[PDB]
C-alpha cells in the first residue's frame, strides 16, 4: 500500500522529480523506513537526494544504512565484493572527511584494499576531533587490514613505522599500554627489531613475562613465516638478533623456552 | 588485441575519501613509461562506458596512463572535484 | 628547383606543416585536369614530404581537405584506385594524438570512410578502436547484384 | 574571462548603439573581469593592459559573434576612438617634446 | 673491548688480510661507544683507499662492515646515519657496477624506512648527486628513461605518509631543480615528461613559487630550445597579473636569452609582443638589470632609444 501511494504521488504531482523535493525531515524518515524494509535502491536514491539538499542525516540513520548494506549481501568481504559494495558510497563522500561517525570509519576500514588507499583515511581521522575514540574503536581492525596488504617485511615495516609516527601525535604521550602491546604483537612479526627495542624503553610497560602466551606465539609465527618472507633476514638474522634475544627474556621462560 | 583498459575521466571514478596528495601527482607527472595511479592496482570503481556497452558499467580500472600528454590535466581535474566535495558543508 | 638547390646546399631546415600544406594548395591550383587528368604535382609533393629526412615522425594534422578533393577523382595512380593510393596517408597520424575529438578533423575521417568501396574482404581495417564497420554498404550492393 | 556568456556579447552589441554610454560600459567590462579596481572610471594604462587581453580572446568572441559580425567592427572602432582621445589628452601636456 | 681497534686495522686493511684484519674488529665490541668506534674510522680508512684508487673490494668491504653491524649503533641512529651515508656514497663512487644505485636504495633508503627513523631532506639531494655522477649503458634516449625509472622508484619509497615531511621535499627547493636537470641532459635527448612536469609546477607550485625553480625551469628550457612553450610559461602568471610587482625574474630571462639567443626568436620576442609588460606591472629594474638589457639590446635589435631607453625611464 505504501509503495502504491508513493508511485501514485510521484506520477500525478510532478513526473520530472521524485519525493526528494519534500521537507528534508520527511526524506530522512523515508530513508529510515526503506532501510527497515531493506530497499537499498530507494535508500541510495533518497540519501543522494538528501546530500544535494545540504542536509546532514543523523548518525543512527547512517549506521542503519551501513548495516543494511552489510546484511543485503551477507557481507563476507572477498575479491568479488567492494566493487559491488561500491555505488552506495558516492553520496557519502561529503560525510567522510568532514563529519564522520565511528560506524562509518569501521565500515570503510576493510574496503581499503591498499595501504595508500587508507593513508588518506588515517589522515582525515587525525584531522577530526573524534580521532581518539575512533582510533580506540578501529585500531585492531586497522592493524589486520594493513597487515593483510604489504606481505613483504620491508614495505609493511615502513608502513607500520609511518602509522606509528602519525599516531604518536594522537593521545599526545602516554598511549594506553593496550595499544602498545597490540602494536608490538603485530610488530614482533617481520623485523624493525630496533624500533621495538626503543619502544620498550620509550614507555613504562617493561613486561618481559609471557603476554598470556602471545609473545612466544609471535616469535613462533615469525620463525614460521621466516621461510616464506625475510628468508635472507638482512639485519634480522640471528647473528644480529642474538643481542635482542638475550636482552628481553623473563625467568619464567628458560631462554625463550629453548626454541 | 584485447581491450587496453583505457583510463576513464575522473567523473567516472567514484571514491569517497581518496585524496591524491601532491607528491603522488608529481610522481604521476614525472613518469614517462606508462604512468599510473595507485601503482596500477586495478582498484578504482569507474562509471565507465564500454565501447559496445555504454551503460555506465561500474568496474575497477588500472588508472594506467598509456600516454604522457593530458595526464596533468587529469590530476588537476580530479583534485578540483575532491576539493569541491570536501568544501561543501552539511 | 630554387628550394631544392637551397636545402641541398644548406643544412636541414624546420619545414613546418604549413610549408607542406601551402605547397599542396599551390600544386592543386597548378595541376590542370584538362591538360593532364593525373595529379602529378600533389602526389609528387606528397612523396617529397614522406621522404623528407625519411619523415622523422611526420604525423601532423592540418585538415588536409586537399587530399579529400584529390580522392574525389579516381583511377590516377599505379594501382587501380586513386583513393587507396592516397590511403598510404593513413599511416602517418594513425594515433591521432592531437586530434582527440571535435573540430573538422574527426568530421573528415568519418567523411573519409567513403574510400572503401565494393564488397570485398577488408580485414586489415585496424583504424581505431570502436569503429562503425557495420553502418555502410551491405544492402545497397548485394540486392543490386542479384537484380542484374 | 574577458569574454563572457552573452554578457560581453550583449555589451559589445550594446543597447542598439554605443553612444556616450559605452565609456562606463567598458568601465564595467574591466571591472568584473580581472583587476576590478573600483576607484576610477577610465585610465590609459588600464586600457593598454586590457587591449592585449582583448586581442588574445578576440578569436573566441568573433566565434560566438560570428552570427552577428556587424556591431563587432563598430565596437572595435569605438575602442580605438577612446584610445585615440586618451592619447590626445596626454599629448596636450608637453612632457616629452610635442607628439611623441 | 679491544684497544687495538682504529689504531692498527688500517695496516692490515690496506693489504686486505681478510681474517688478519677482521680479527681485531671481532675482538672490538662491548659498549655503545665501542660499537661506534667499530663502525667509526672505517670511513676514514675507506677514504684513504679511495685516495689509493682501489675500487674492486666492494663486496669484501660490504661483508666486512655488515658482519659487525651492531645494534647499539642503530640505537643512536640519529648520529649514525650520516656515517652510513658516507659509507654508501663512498662505495657508490668506487665501482658502482657492483653497487648500482638500486643497491644504494635497498641498503639505505629501504632499511632506514623500515627501521622507522625519519627521512632527512638531504637524502634526495645525495641520491640525485650520485645518480648523475655515473650513467649506465644504452645511450640512445634510454639513459634518461632508466634514470627516470630509478628515481621515480626511489622517491616511491615515501608515497605514503609525511615521514616528518609536512613541507615535503617537493616543496623544498634545489631538489626539484636538480632532479629536473638530471632527468634531461640537453637537446640531444628530450623526454616526454618535461611539459607535464613544469606545467604541474606552474599550476600547483605557483602559490609558493620561488626564484629557484622559476629560474631552473628557464635554464633547462633553454637547453631544449623550446621557445614556443617557453613563452607560454613566461606569460603565464599564477597570481593575477603582477600582484605585488613582478614575481617572475626578468633579469634571469635577459641573461638566459643572451645565451644562445637565436636572431629570429629574439627579434620576435623583442618586437612581436612579449615585452612592454614591465611598464604595465610597474616592477623595479635593478641597475645591474638595466646594464644587462643594455648589453642584450646592443647584441639584439635597436639598442639606442626604443625598447632600451624605453621601459627604463617610462618612455
Amino acid at each position: 500500500a505504501l509503495e502504491n501511494l508513493l508511485a501514485a504521488i510521484n506520477n500525478r504531482f510532478f513526473p520530472g522529480r521524485c519525493e526528494n523535493s519534500l521537507h528534508p525531515i520527511v526524506i530522512e524518515q523515508l530513508l529510515s523506513y526503506f532501510i527497515k524494509t531493506g530497499n537499498l535502491n530507494e535508500s541510495k536514491n533518497f540519501l543522494g537526494h538528501l546530500i544535494k539538499k545540504g542536509i546532514l542525516p543523523e548518525a543512527t540513520i547512517i549506521n542503519r544504512y551501513l548495516e543494511a548494506i552489510d546484511v543485503h549481501f551477507d557481507k563476507s568481504t572477498k575479491i568479488f565484493d567492494i566493487r559491488s559494495k561500491f555505488a552506495f558510497i558516492a553520496d557519502l563522500a561529503p560525510i567522510i572527511e568532514n563529519y564522520g561517525t565511528i560506524d562509518l570509519f569501521k565500515f570503510l576500514i576493510p574496503m581499503c584494499r591498499h595501504f595508500d588507499e587508507l593513508c588518506s583515511l588515517l589522515n582525515i581521522i587525525r584531522k577530526s576531533n573524534n580521532a581518539k575514540r575512533a582510533v580506540d574503536s578501529t585500531l585492531p581492525i586497522f592493524i589486520k587490514k594493513v597487515l593483510t596488504f604489504t606481505k613483504d617485511p620491508m614495505i609493511n615495516s615502513g608502513n607500520l613505522s609511518t602509522v606509528f609516527n602519525i599516531v604518536s601525535p594522537i593521545y599526545g604521550q602516554n598511549v594506553p599500554s593496550e595499544f602498545v602491546e597490540k602494536f608490538i604483537l603485530s610488530f614482533a612479526l617481520q623485523g624493525n627489531y630496533t624500533m621495538m627495542a626503543h619502544m620498550i624503553d620509550t614507555y613504562k610497560i617493561k613486561l618481559s613475562h609471557k603476554y598470556q602466551l602471545q609473545i612466544i606465539r609471535a616469535l613462533k609465527n615469525s620463525e614460521r613465516n621466516h621461510a616464506l618472507k625475510n628468508t635472507g633476514a638482512v639485519g634480522y638474522n640471528k647473528e644480529f638478533k642474538k643481542y635482542f634475544i638475550e636482552k628481553y627474556l623473563n625467568c619464567t621462560e628458560r631462554e625463550a623456552l629453548r626454541p | 588485441i584485447k581491450h587496453a583498459d583505457k583510463v576513464p575521466h575522473p567523473e567516472e571514478i567514484i571514491h569517497p575519501f581518496y585524496q591524491p596528495t601532491a607528491i603522488e601527482q608529481f610522481t604521476a607527472c614525472a613518469t614517462e613509461y606508462n604512468p599510473s595511479l595507485l601503482d596500477g592496482k586495478k582498484i578504482a570503481p569507474s562509471l565507465i562506458k564500454h565501447p559496445v556497452s555504454l551503460k555506465t558499467i561500474l568496474v575497477d580500472s588500472k588508472l594506467k596512463f598509456d600516454d604522457i600528454r593530458g595526464v596533468n590535466k587529469w590530476l588537476m581535474e580530479f583534485v578540483a572535484r575532491r576539493q569541491h566535495q570536501r568544501n561543501i558543508v552539511l | 628547383s630554387i628550394l631544392d638547390s637551397f636545402i641541398k646546399h644548406y643544412p636541414d631546415v624546420k619545414l613546418d606543416a604549413l610549408f607542406w600544406r601551402r605547397l599542396f594548395q599551390l600544386s592543386h591550383f597548378a595541376w590542370t585536369p584538362a591538360n593532364d587528368k593525373k595529379a602529378t604535382s600533389v602526389v609528387r609533393c606528397w612523396h617529397l614530404m614522406k621522404q623528407w629526412y625519411a619523415s622523422k615522425r611526420l604525423r601532423p594534422s592540418v585538415d588536409y581537405e586537399t587530399l579529400r578533393q584529390l580522392y574525389d577523382i579516381m583511377k590516377k595512380t599505379g594501382n587501380f584506385p586513386l583513393g587507396i593510393d592516397v590511403l598510404r596517408s593513413f599511416k602517418p597520424g594513425i594515433e591521432r594524438t592531437r586530434a582527440e575529438n571535435a573540430g573538422k578533423v574527426n568530421n573528415i575521417i568519418i567523411k573519409y570512410q567513403k574510400c572503401i568501396i565494393k564488397e570485398l574482404v577488408n580485414r586489415g581495417r585496424f583504424s581505431a578502436v570502436r569503429e562503425f564497420i557495420d553502418s555502410y554498404g551491405f544492402d545497397r550492393k548485394m540486392t543490386k547484384d542479384l537484380n542484374i | 574571462i574577458p569574454i563572457d556568456v552573452h554578457t560581453l556579447k550583449r555589451i559589445i552589441s550594446s543597447s542598439g548603439m554605443d553612444e556616450s554610454e559605452f565609456s562606463k560600459s567598458i568601465s564595467y567590462l574591466f571591472a568584473k573581469t580581472v583587476d576590478p579596481e573600483p576607484k576610477d572610471v577610465l585610465s590609459l594604462e588600464d586600457l593598454s593592459f586590457l587591449l592585449s587581453k582583448l586581442y588574445t580572446q578576440r578569436f573566441q568572441i568573433r566565434r560566438i559573434c560570428r552570427d552577428i559580425n556587424a556591431k563587432y567592427s563598430e565596437f572595435w572602432f569605438k575602442l580605438f576612438s577612446l584610445y585615440a582621445e586618451k592619447v590626445d589628452a596626454k599629448r596636450n601636456q608637453v612632457n616629452l617634446r610635442n607628439t611623441k | 673491548i679491544n684497544p687495538n681497534g682504529l689504531s692498527n686495522l688500517r695496516y692490515f686493511l690496506q693489504k686486505e688480510d681478510f681474517k688478519g684484519a677482521n680479527k681485531i674488529i671481532q675482538s672490538s665490541s662491548g659498549t655503545e661507544t665501542h660499537n661506534i668506534r667499530t663502525l667509526e674510522h672505517v670511513k676514514n680508512t675507506l677514504k684513504d683507499l679511495v685516495g689509493q684508487e682501489r675500487k674492486v673490494d666492494v663486496v669484501q668491504w660490504k661483508s666486512l662492515f655488515d658482519e659487525h653491524s651492531t645494534f647499539l649503533t642503530i640505537n643512536q641512529s640519529a648520529a649514525y646515519w650520516p656515517l652510513r651515508l658516507e659509507y654508501a656514497i663512498l662505495l657508490n663512487k668506487a665501482d658502482p657496477q657492483f653497487y648500482s644505485d638500486r643497491v644504494f636504495l635497498k641498503d639505505y633508503l629501504l632499511l632506514k624506512k623500515s627501521l622507522g627513523q625519519e627521512l632527512i631532506r638531504e637524502d634526495l639531494i645525495a641520491l640525485l648527486e650520485m645518480v648523475l655522477k655515473t650513467q649506465h649503458s644504452s645511450h640512445s634516449y634510454f639513459n634518461l628513461v632508466k634514470q627516470n625509472r630509478v628515481i621515480i622508484r626511489a622517491l616511491n619509497l615515501f608515497k605514503g605518509l609525511q615521514t616528518e615531511d609536512d613541507g615535503s621535499v617537493v616543496y623544498d627547493e634545489v631538489v626539484i631543480s636538480l632532479l629536473l636537470n638530471s632527468m634531461v641532459a640537453d637537446e640531444r635527448v628530450k623526454l616526454r615528461s618535461l611539459y607535464e612536469t613544469i606545467d604541474h609546477i606552474f599550476q600547483t607550485f605557483g602559490d609558493k613559487l620561488t626564484s629557484g625553480m622559476i629560474v631552473s625551469i628557464l635554464q633547462n628550457l633553454a637547453k631544449i630550445k623550446d621557445w614556443n612553450k617557453l613563452l607560454q610559461v613566461w606569460e603565464a602568471i599564477t597570481p593575477t597579473e603582477g600582484e605585488g610587482q613582478d614575481k617572475r625574474p626578468w633579469n634571469e630571462f635577459i641573461n638566459v636569452i643572451n645565451q644562445s639567443g637565436d636572431s629570429h626568436v629574439i627579434s620576435k620576442i623583442v618586437n612581436n609582443g612579449h615585452l612592454l609588460w614591465i611598464r604595465r606591472l610597474n616592477v623595479n629594474v635593478t641597475p645591474e638589470l638595466c646594464n644587462s638589457i643594455k648589453a642584450l639590446l646592443k647584441t639584439a635589435g635597436m639598442e639606442n632609444s626604443t625598447l632600451e631607453e624605453f621601459l627604463v625611464r617610462g618612455t
